[PDB]
């Protein structure tokens, strides 16, 4: 449990 | 600006590569192994201070992924244009005969992220004790690339480091002697 | 290398810039195709913000996307702030003391000439001032700096270069700022 490094999810792009 | 972290990430194809990585003033924090699916610590002791979780950095390759080709389309299939590297050598510290040194190529400014690395000793490439970093970001949105080359100094030695890149139209050879 | 077969991009970069500690966190998010970024949110903006023609349906799909917009909105603090403190410890606070070095150039190309060379490496952070002096004052002429690099490895190196013509007697002192010291550091050549 050492701190975690938190990710952005990438989000998902309309055609 | 005290100081700025970037999660950077990027999918290119044909060649199907992905990179997740995250940095702190320009030095790399760590990457994610796409094929080993591992969080990789630019320096050991990070990672004896922090964790990451590697899937989640997969689940962004692949959204990363699908939006490329949703992009690749939406722009009447633009290609990227070639910027080839350039490339400097140098020692990480003053060289003294026999004494063990390094030597580091520095690739930079060139997109898109794929290259080829050679270290040469007298001709010969090296790959003795060898390492390298992964693709790192810039402002401008080109990479940066380091390789390194652990070496005894010698009067009598001559080094490359042998770069190739699609905007090249032929080997960058970079030389160094003491 | 062969394989010319055209190659198509894509980047994401999630840019957290801090101010005096996180006392003012700025969120930079940003989308870029290629060479050309498409799309962004600035957390200063609020919002998605398109910044090529390309990227106008995108900026409309996600700022559609209400929770979307509001996790963004406080990643300032559930991601900015939560990272930074994450590592503030061994990087924020990461020190480490050049080693400083004084010599004569192995190549010297003027008779009666000195190139003098102050080697500073293997520090951290990149933050530094080196300075050359002639009897204690300060040389601001002659001099040539390599500039900062950044060797990759959470280390730096900087090369600073001193045109000399020497006289007997002479002092140079090569002296060197830093985070990592509390005094400068002095490296003298004598002539």
């Amino acid at each position: 449990a050492p701190p975690a490094y938190e990710k952005l999810s990438a989000e998902q792009s309309p055609p | 600006e005290e100081h700025v972290i970037i999660q950077a990430e990027f999918y290119l194809n044909p060649d199907q590569s992905g990179e997740f990585m995250f940095d702190f003033d320009g030095d790399e924090i760590f990457h994610v192994d796409m094929a080993k699916k591992e969080t990789v610590w630019r320096l050991e002791e990070f990672g004896r201070f922090a964790s990451f979780e590697a899937q989640g950095a997969l689940a962004n390759i692949a959204v990363d992924k699908a939006n490329l080709e949703i992009m690749t389309k939406r722009s009447n299939y633009t290609p990227i244009t070639n910027v080839p590297p350039e490339v400097t050598v140098l020692t990480n510290s003053p060289v003294e005969l026999r004494e063990p040194n390094v030597l580091i190529c520095f690739i930079d400014k060139f997109t898109p992220p794929v290259v080829n690395v050679t270290w040469l000793r007298n001709g010969k490439p090296v790959t003795t004790g060898v390492s390298e970093t992964v693709f790192l970001p810039r402002e401008d949105h080109l990479f940066r690339k380091f390789h390194y080359l652990p070496f005894l100094p010698s009067t009598e030695d001559v080094y490359d480091c042998r770069v190739e890149h699609w905007g090249l139209d032929e080997p960058l050879l970079k030389q160094w002697e003491f | 290398m062969g394989d010319t077969r055209p190659r198509f991009l894509w980047q994401l970069k999630f840019e957290c810039h801090f101010f005096n500690g996180t006392e003012r966190v700025r969120l930079l998010e940003r989308c870029i195709y290629n060479q050309e970024e498409s799309v962004r949110f600035d957390s200063d903006v609020g919002e998605y913000r398109a910044v090529t023609e390309l990227g106008r349906p995108d900026a409309e799909y996600w700022n559609s996307q209400k929770d979307l917009l509001e996790q963004r909105r406080a990643a300032v603090d559930t991601y900015c702030r939560h990272n930074y403190g994450v590592g503030e410890s061994f990087t924020v606070q990461r020190r480490v003391e050049p080693k400083v070095t004084v010599y004569p150039s192995k190549t010297q190309p003027l008779q009666h000439h000195n190139l003098l060379v102050c080697s500073v490496s293997g520090f951290y952070p990149g933050s530094i001032e080196v300075r050359w002096f002639r009897n204690g004052q300060e040389e601001k002429a002659g001099v040539v700096s390599t500039g900062l690099i950044q060797n990759g490895d959470w280390t730096f190196q900087t090369l600073v270069m001193l045109e000399t013509v020497p006289r007997s007697g002479e002092v140079y002192t090569c002296q060197v700022e830093h985070p990592s010291v509390t005094s400068p550091l002095t490296v003298e050549w004598r002539a």
